[PDB]
């Protein structure tokens, strides 16, 4: 399936993913496509901070679902 | 007293107006942000609560998120990229491929040493990667193990074999045969999960349990080298405006850290500057240790003296934030346009003196506050 | 037997030796807890005062970090506002390589050093970042009210 990923300053990223993926593979996917390491980014769907072990099922994101790109701790 | 050269002026420019703006030398309108941080924050709002005074709650909270710069090191070294290249070169040059500094860094001397100093302005973007194998040991029924669904970066014990699953998903056999596997199975106790990095277990085994255990780590130690577990961790950019005369080639170091300090924080602090004294060679020499060594103290050190926050380069990598993996260091190369990147620093102050106030602190004041009532306003509309 | 044997190898190697300053003793009900005190710095804010705190190992110890909050009152931008803190660990996560003694060697560093930009108390974070000679100020003020006795 594919999702969105969103900045603060209004940039829309479109990743191709499996529910199976983790976390952490989709933060690798945003370091192939923007050149920000996994390290200095974390991810928000429906105002929760997603965990790199968990997965796409693990939250329930399904296909054209959109997370947020947070790049300050 | 001659004049600097254009290339150094990008320098100057680029860290005068980080250090005064801040938050605005993305070029980014506050409006869009207060929206974008207003979507961000819609779901944490109770709708049968007070909704005026969940909202000003929720923007008082996130506030620094949204008017504070980016600590991200991969934003950071983006802004920079782009403001020096332009939207499209900077596409270009991500889509370089990285290369990896040598053991003594002379593949990276080399480059610079065949460019002339007063011919070219440079531009290096770094990317460190660090190790992170496998931590946990899974034992279980052969029965109770399908390679598709098991969780990743895991080592698993079965019955009859001993399997690494990596963070992509490869399953690697690690190669003992029927009865060794028959060993470890049942030496091994009924936990399930079992730490790979236990120095009380690794150090000091006192039954077999532990002896398996480190046999394991053993096994795997000695093939590491099939395996990817990199982990792309920091990212940082250096300059090197060119030269006029017999002058001697400076560098200047650019990086925003997570957790840490924002680019416009590190140029407050003249880290850059100080960074720039040791010299170019110093600097390359002391990044190839970085990814050569096999010591913590070592790594730790130099990591901390290049990377920390000024003054807390004593604490940086210091006890839980000992660099306890090796690192990679990886590099790429490209010329830099000074008439370009002064055209797109004086757009960016075009844009910020659109911004009424009469010193900088009261643009950046508009600015923050543009941002908070735009996601006030943004959450009221989505309460409607 | 009771408590792991890591947990009991640990416990008995903090009391044969000490982190200078820091004094740290399991409780006697329960073997988990650990009652700190921790001697503010030398050329910190919080120089001359003594901070307790309680740490506790959780079940999954040590693949689980362990607990730890103060029991003493601080104006610290890494302490929130039930004492608890952050074990601050920036582009890389907890793991049993780590132990006990890290934990308390790093505490003492975070009182010798606060982390504005790592925060769990976002006022007191904003308040050490814009005007830190105030911040300062009020750390010493704290250490002077609740850290002196």
């Amino acid at each position: 399936m594919q999702i969105f990923v969103k900045t603060l300053t209004g940039k829309t990223i479109t990743l191709e993913v499996e529910p199976s993926d983790t976390i952490e593979n989709v933060k690798a996917k945003i370091q192939d496509k923007e050149g920000i390491p996994p390290d200095q980014q974390r991810l928000i769907f429906a105002g929760k901070q997603l965990e790199d072990g968990r997965t796409l099922s693990d939250y329930n994101i399904q296909k054209e679902s959109t997370l947020h790109l947070v790049l300050r701790l | 007293g001659s004049l600097e050269s254009p290339g150094f002026m990008v320098h100057k420019k680029l860290k005068s107006m980080s250090q005064s703006y801040g938050v605005m030398m993305t070029g980014v309108p506050a409006e869009v942000l207060g929206q974008m941080q207003a979507e961000r924050s819609i779901p944490s709002i109770n709708k049968t609560g007070n909704l005026k005074q969940q909202i000003a709650k929720e923007v008082s909270k996130v506030c620094h998120m949204m008017t504070e710069p980016t600590q991200s090191a991969g934003q950071a070294s983006n802004d920079v990229c782009e403001l020096l290249l332009g939207k499209i070169e900077a596409e270009k040059f991500h889509f370089t491929k990285y290369e990896a500094l040598s053991a003594d860094g002379d593949n990276l001397k080399n480059v610079l040493e065949n460019t002339a100093p007063s011919s070219t302005n440079l531009l290096i973007r770094f990317e460190i990667d660090r190790e992170d194998p496998p931590i946990v040991l899974v034992k279980t029924k052969n029965e109770n193990f399908n390679p598709e669904t098991a969780v990743k970066n895991k080592i698993y014990l079965l019955e009859n074999k001993l399997y690494f699953i990596d963070k992509m998903g490869n399953l690697f056999n690690l190669g003992p045969g029927k009865k060794k596997c028959t060993q470890l199975f049942n030496a091994i106790g009924d936990s399930a999960e079992y730490s790979l990095c236990d120095p009380f277990v690794l150090e000091e085994p006192e039954k077999p349990e532990d002896f398996a255990i480190s046999e394991i780590v053993d096994i795997f130690n000695e093939q590491k080298e099939r395996f990817d577990f990199w982990i792309g961790s920091h990212s940082f950019t250096i300059y090197i405006p060119q030269t006029l005369g017999e002058s001697p080639r400076q560098f200047y170091p650019y990086q925003a850290y997570f957790g840490s300090h924002t680019l416009q924080d590190w140029f407050v602090s003249d880290k850059d500057e100080y960074l720039s004294r040791i010299g170019i060679d110093k600097y390359i020499e002391k990044l190839a240790v970085l990814g050569k060594t096999t010591n913590t103290k070592e790594r730790s050190d130099i990591y901390a003296e290049f990377f920390s926050k000024r003054g807390r380069e004593a604490f940086f990598c210091a006890h839980l934030n000992e660099k306890r993996q090796p690192l990679r260091v990886k590099f790429k190369i490209t010329e830099i346009n000074p008439e370009l990147a002064l055209k797109n620093l004086q757009e960016t102050q075009e844009f910020i003196d659109t911004h009424p106030g009469e010193n900088p602190s009261d643009k950046v004041e508009n600015y923050r506050n543009r941002a908070k009532l735009a996601m006030t306003e943004h959450l009221e509309s989505l309460l409607d | 037997a009771g408590l792991p044997r890591r947990i009991i190898k640990e416990t008995q190697r903090l009391l044969a030796e000490p982190v200078p300053g820091i004094k740290a003793e399991p409780d006697e009900s329960n073997a988990r807890y650990f009652h700190v005190v921790i001697a503010g710095p030398q050329d910190s804010p919080f120089e001359g005062g003594t901070f307790k705190l309680e740490l506790f190992l959780p079940e999954e110890y040590p693949m689980a970090a362990p607990k730890v909050r103060f029991m003493t009152k601080i104006y610290h931008p890494n302490v929130d506002k039930l004492g608890r803190i952050c074990l601050d660990i920036l582009k890389d996560k907890w793991s049993p390589a780590l132990q006990i003694r890290t934990v308390l060697l790093s505490i003492q560093a975070l009182l010798s050093a606060p982390n504005p930009d790592d925060p769990l108390a976002n006022d007191v974070a904003e308040q050490w970042k814009t005007n830190e000679a105030q911040a300062i100020e009020t750390a010493r003020a704290w250490t002077r009210l609740y850290a002196m006795n």
